[PDB]
DNA sequence: CTAGGATCACAATCCCGGTGCCGAGGCCGCTCAATTGGTCGTAGACAGCTCTAGCACCGCTTAAACGCACGTACGGATTCCGTACGTGCGTTTAAGCGGTGCTAGAGCTGTCTACGACCAATTGAGCGGCCTCGGCACCGGGATTGTGATCCTAGC
DNA sequence: GCTAGGATCACAATCCCGGTGCCGAGGCCGCTCAATTGGTCGTAGACAGCTCTAGCACCGCTTAAACGCACGTACGGAATCCGTACGTGCGTTTAAGCGGTGCTAGAGCTGTCTACGACCAATTGAGCGGCCTCGGCACCGGGATTGTGATCCTAG
């Protein structure tokens, strides 16, 4: 499911960002860099649900491991 | 029969994405790719649409931050064209 | 007895005073909690998000909405350097980014 | 069940500076994460104050101090101001 | 007046793990102040983790889910091998 | 009564249980703490202990010394990735720095 | 005072980093960042000390300030 | 006579700073570099040995990463000079 | 035939009046937690004392900083090439929306027991003070490695 | 006879060894205070049961967005040349460092007291969830405006 990701959003993503001409190969770095970011944030999520002994991972659950991890997410409760 | 001089609807689209401020990533592809990746954690996994949604926003924002640092980093070598070096760089420079 | 005075109209602020006392004694924080902690506490948050309504009220005005959007919000928040510098890590939902381009890439 | 809120304390002041104005729903609730997130820096800086000096209470002092170390600069000096009146004011009843 | 370290246990360890190594002061400044630093990171992370779940105690479970959020990677398997060994050993006596 | 048994001899441990167990109470982090907990965070400890001073020991062998001075402990956490990413935002005192010169710098 | 962080110091510090050329424009913008960094610094560590009723800024004053800015430094105490 | 080329003592120096640990920079111009700045927040302020040391000891440390950043900047840009542009760079995008 | 200009054609954009909807904002009852008046004890304020460690000064001794000078090599400007990325069009696909059906599991309530807080009596683990000697830092002087260049040769 | 690659050399800096001596690591001592033991008892949470919500799975339809390809141009990158300005080095200067002496401010501790917060009972009204509704917003079509790319024109 990673390819989902596709070239076009990938390049809107950098025009917010204020970014003008894109090589060929940013794609699949900016795809790896996300995957990465991705894991970490979902592996302290779902920590938090397995101490809640909850089965569906709530919004709080991501709210707090962004949180912890620096980037604290205004909007979805805390 | 008329054609923009390559840089104009890039820069037309920068305005555009810079002035709105709905998701760029299509939301089904990213839904699929969370359910992926937490599947290697604990499988039959229940998602709250709201947790989706916050991941979306967080991803997003941080892509965009990445991006605007990479950014600066071309600029920095007399260079208007984002490669993989300047994010690897932003991102060692970032502690990552 | 007598008629009870809310201890937020005691200090003339609308933000809960006995709920700020609350969540103080029931967070962890400490053993204790004196009787000025909760009001300082309540008037400083009152007048921060005075300050920060303020702005996005004028920012919506600018843009002639009469009501207070999250793109607001972003808004006065990333163009006040001090609100900026203590928001610094945060992250604004639905609130996109301020318009900057480079002068290097203008034609 | 009832889950508290700063809304009605947010609409309150925003009333008060801007009678015509109202407010969206997301907006709420990025009010409430925003009160919650400055309540739980300033309390903490305070409980690790009194925990360096030895003490229990948690007095206006200990929030003054770390209303100073999270402002930053002009934000501190009125937040200062407003919570020195505040407490004038109600001490006196 | 008196100051708690940790000086008689880091070389405790420290004599069972290299006999025949010693260690300067300045280490013992530095091992004294890592300690600290951890023990204040799991212990927090817990205190948080039993706010968020509206319990008001904290029990193995509670270290042990912190252990797995700040320790990275293979640390934190074999740091929960010793606590649950070391858990195991004190309930039966 | 019976003979003494400290709780750290109880578990097998050279950390101090009941002093783990007294700055719990006393550092404001909840209201009550289970029995448990105590232990599990001294074996913690003592393994993360037992790690660095495993790896500086080892350094200081390497430079044929027979004490460990904060070099030591630079070196053996900066040489450790995971150990690194711990202690990434810390630093050691007198710890100095890792031989590191970029290659398009040699001659 | 500022002076006394000298040329040949700065260049010491460099070659620390790794650093093989140097331009000559690099100390006055190395002693300003220094400042500020220290005036960060030295404004918590003296807002410790106030509320502490005392008039010696200690060592832990200066450890507290480093750590809640970031930095937390290892050594003198904690 | 025997005269080294550009680059050889700089690679010395290198080798040997990052071999050593001592701090850098003299202790009395720091010193009164320190009690110039805190004159400013509040008189008659007595500083301990240790706040001192501590202060410097850290500062140097700061700049060294500051430094070790700021040279990686350089080599981006196909330089082995740093300049002001490769500070400030560093800097924005650690987010000082 | 020139460069700069004025003029042109066009697409993308900002603007206005009309539509209509679904959220925001006010009103309902009520309940539970915020307020009032009281007793009790201990945490912090205040005064006094000690002595430690910070500040201030002075005299030598170098180590390092400052200054100046010669030069090479690295930054930077200029030019040319080719290819990779932007722009646009026609086709395909799957995202988004609506609507339906289902059930797992989140959320809440009630019981009860364990086990955590607290106390009194006990005592030995851990503390600061004292002593020592050997691991280390420094020195001299050899062996070793590396940088810079000078001279020689085999082949062009 | 000229050149590249090499061998050979000078000599500067670094690594290594053995000797010196010092002051910090490490152990021993007395003792006190905070860790252990046995016991009482209250409430926090584990467990069971129940409800009802919202998350998952599926289907059809529309259409917007992704995709693949064609074309061209402008930008990255390589190459060349200039020149200045940073590096290496020798000489002069200076002030940091070290050792020592003296003074005193204020940090740390102790004793006493009181006022302040914790806790309780009684009670009442703030603000909560549920309900309703009407106007600010998002959207639409037709228009006026703007900016981009191309063209014809001018005195020169």
């Amino acid at each position: 499911n990673i390819q989902g990701i596709t070239k076009p959003a990938i390049r809107r993503l950098a025009r917010r960002g204020g970014v003008k001409r894109i090589s060929g190969l940013i794609y699949e770095e900016t795809r790896g860099v996300l995957k990465v970011f991705l894991e970490n944030v979902i592996r302290d999520a779902v920590t938090y649900t397995e101490h809640a002994k909850r089965k569906t991972v709530t919004a709080m659950d991501v709210v707090y491991a962004l949180k912890r991890q620096g980037r604290t997410l205004y909007g979805f409760g805390g | 029969p008329h054609r923009y001089r390559p840089g104009t609807v890039a820069l037309r689209e920068i305005r555009r994405y810079q002035k709105s401020t709905e998701l760029l990533i299509r939301k089904l592809p990213f839904q699929r790719l969370v359910r992926e990746i937490a599947q290697d954690f604990k499988t039959d996994l229940r998602f709250q649409s709201s947790a989706v949604m916050a991941l979306q926003e967080a991803c997003e924002a941080y892509l965009v931050g990445l991006f605007e640092d990479t950014n600066l980093c071309a600029i920095h070598a007399k260079r208007v064209t984002i490669m993989p070096k300047d994010i690897q760089l932003a991102r060692r420079i970032r502690g990552e | 007895r007598a008629k009870a005075k809310t201890r937020s109209s005691r200090a003339g602020l609308q933000f809960p005073v006995g709920r700020v006392h609350r969540l103080l004694r029931k967070g962890n924080y400490s053993e204790r909690v004196g009787a000025g902690a909760p009001v300082y506490l309540a008037a400083v948050l009152e007048y921060l998000t005075a300050e920060i309504l303020e702005l996005a009220g004028n920012a919506a005005r600018d843009n002639k909405k009469t009501r207070i959007i999250p793109r607001h919000l972003q808004l006065a928040i990333r163009n006040d350097e001090e609100l900026n510098k203590l928001l610094g890590r945060v992250t604004i939902a639905q609130g996109g980014v301020l318009p900057n381009i480079q002068a290097v890439l203008l034609p | 069940s009832r889950k508290e809120s700063y809304s009605i304390y947010v609409y309150k002041v925003l009333k008060q500076v801007h009678p015509d104005t109202g407010i969206s729903s997301k907006a709420m609730g990025i009010m409430n994460s925003f009160v919650n997130d400055i309540f739980e820096r300033i309390a903490g800086e305070a409980s690790r104050l009194a925990h360096y000096n030895k003490r229990s209470t948690i007095t206006s002092r200990e929030i003054q101090t770390a209303v100073r170390l999270l402002l930053p600069g002009e934000l501190a000096k009125h937040a200062v101001s407003e919570g020195t009146k505040a407490v004038t004011k109600y001490t006196s009843a």
